[PDB]
């Protein structure tokens, strides 16, 4: 998100691609899962489109 | 030597009261 | 090796939260005392091979009492600016609930709203010590003075990203200069030291208060008197005889014959004799600075016993006529108080110990130096008789002294009482 906010040009599409083979990264901690959920929700509200 | 952790620990009387509640319904 | 470098900010934040949560003042005082005792013990254990290091409780005291912070100028970021900066840095949605809550805080303080907003986002354990927080705040203040908001934003982002929600709330409160821990500044100073509030008021500074009043045992009396230094002698207060017995709680007192002499102070150290007046003027030239010079100094060098090497005394200077054995009203010296002997300082000791040690300073010798005549009285009739004797002797009046009274330079009152006919 900080990188996105550092672009002075007008961005029509803001997209992120996550290359990872893991499906349960935070399996040993739930607080990190909630933090990631909140951050993803904030990015979605802002207009960032994630794959 | 120690550290900051060692020094800084982690860390019948009265009167009875009664209220009478009475229904004022028709059946009473 | 500052202690603040080893004390995490999280510990201070937790202590403040515990103080605020506690309802009774006793619990808050206990928490603050425990924190202070831990800090002092760590400081003592760290600076073992010390050289009077200038490290004190200032790093934490300034944060605990932001309203007294004078070293750092205005940060330039108030509640509205803080809410805005939290909005940009956290990349919250401008229309999202958190953004409106931060902005619409009814210009339930802003700190609580910020804590609630940051709770799901911030970490559970910070990594910033007190020294780092103070450095960041100083950088923010300096950049605000220099009109450079980029550095302010960077420092705020660092603080936000390296602290927990509780730490963020406490930092916000410190920046706003509004803590409201439930204990007044006077209580905090009192628990810190018994003579802290008055010292802060007279000096108007915190760092000096923190450093000078570091050891609880050492009071203001010890530091108020120094060798080869001109301090302000105290003075008595006029009182009426009719209520004299009510001045000292009907306890035994000392009656001294008042002498119409100039009040001065003197320091002896080997073959060195220093003199000073009530206003700090130096008159050592009048009586000389060495036993081989002056009129009064040569005749008093032998008076002091061998056991006395370094001493400080205060008394009255007058003129004496041996021919008539009389004292001329407005060289003879009367000594009635000793403030320091050898290494130890007598300021803490009450008047009784000073009087007891006075007899061990030197052997009185009429004409040159002696001990002022005085007696012990506990009745109004004794005071009346003493006043009558003084008047018959042409003396101005009487002095009433309370043995329990302690040495408090630059203060009016206490056991020093001055009785004159009226």
């Amino acid at each position: 998100a900080n990188l996105f906010s550092d672009v002075q040009f007008k961005m029509s599409h803001k997209r992120i691609m996550l290359f990872t083979n893991e499906d349960n990264p935070h399996g040993n901690d739930s607080a990190k899962a909630s933090r990631a959920r909140t951050k993803a929700g904030d990015l979605r509200d802002t207009g960032i489109f994630l794959d | 030597m120690s550290g900051w952790e060692s020094y800084y620990k982690t860390e019948y009387s009265g009167r009875d009261s009664l209220i009478f509640l009475v229904d004022a319904s028709k059946a009473m | 090796q500052t202690v603040a470098s080893h004390v995490p900010f999280a510990d201070l934040c937790s202590t403040l939260e515990r103080i605020q949560k506690s309802k009774g003042r006793a619990e808050k005082i206990r928490h603050f005392r425990e924190f202070l005792d831990s800090w002092r013990k760590f400081h003592d254990a760290l600076h073992k091979n010390h050289k009077d290091v200038t490290d004190s409780f200032y790093p934490a005291m300034r944060l605990i009492l932001p309203q007294l912070e004078r070293e750092r100028m205005a940060y330039g970021i108030k509640e509205t600016m803080l809410a805005k900066l939290y909005i940009e840095l956290l990349n919250l949605p401008r229309d999202g609930k958190d953004a409106l809550k931060l902005l619409n805080y009814r210009t339930g303080d802003f700190a609580m709203i910020a804590y609630f907003v940051l709770k799901p986002r911030c970490l559970q354990k910070g990594s910033l010590t007190i020294q780092q927080v103070n450095d960041l705040l100083d950088s923010i203040a300096s950049n605000n003075s220099a009109k450079r908001k980029d550095l302010i934003k960077k420092s705020l982002l660092q603080l936000i990203t390296q602290s927990s929600a509780l730490e963020q709330k406490w930092l916000i409160r410190m920046i706003i200069k509004d803590l409201k821990l439930g204990v007044s500044q006077q209580t905090i100073f009192s628990v810190f030291h018994n003579d802290a509030a008055e010292l802060h008021n007279v000096t108007t500074d915190l760092e000096k208060v923190c450093r000078q009043l570091h050891d609880p045992s050492v009071g203001l009396s010890d530091i108020s008197i120094t060798l080869f230094s001109a301090f302000k002698p105290m003075l008595a207060a006029i009182a009426d005889i009719e209520h004299i017995e009510k001045d000292m709680k009907h306890q035994s007192f000392y009656i001294e014959t008042k002498l119409d002499g100039e009040r001065m102070q003197m320091h002896k150290d080997g073959d060195v004799y220093k003199y000073f007046s009530r206003n700090g003027y130096n008159y050592t030239d009048q009586f000389g600075a060495s036993p081989t010079e002056g009129s009064l100094t040569p005749f008093i060098h032998n008076a002091f016993k061998a056991d006395i090497q370094i001493c400080i005394l205060d008394g009255e200077m007058m003129a004496y006529n041996p021919n008539t054995q009389t004292f001329m009203q407005k060289t003879c010296y009367c000594v009635f108080d000793v403030l320091m002997v050898n290494n130890k300082k007598l300021g803490h000791e009450t008047l009784r110990k000073r009087y007891e040690i006075l007899s061990s300073i030197f052997t009185p010798i009429p004409g040159r130096i002696e001990i002022v005549q005085k007696t012990q009285a506990h009745t109004k009739n004794e005071v009346i008789d003493a006043l009558n004797e003084a008047i018959d002797k042409r003396e101005e009046g009487i002095m009433v002294k309370q043995p329990l009274s302690i040495y408090k330079p630059d203060k009016r009152g206490e056991g020093w009482l001055k009785i004159k006919p009226e």
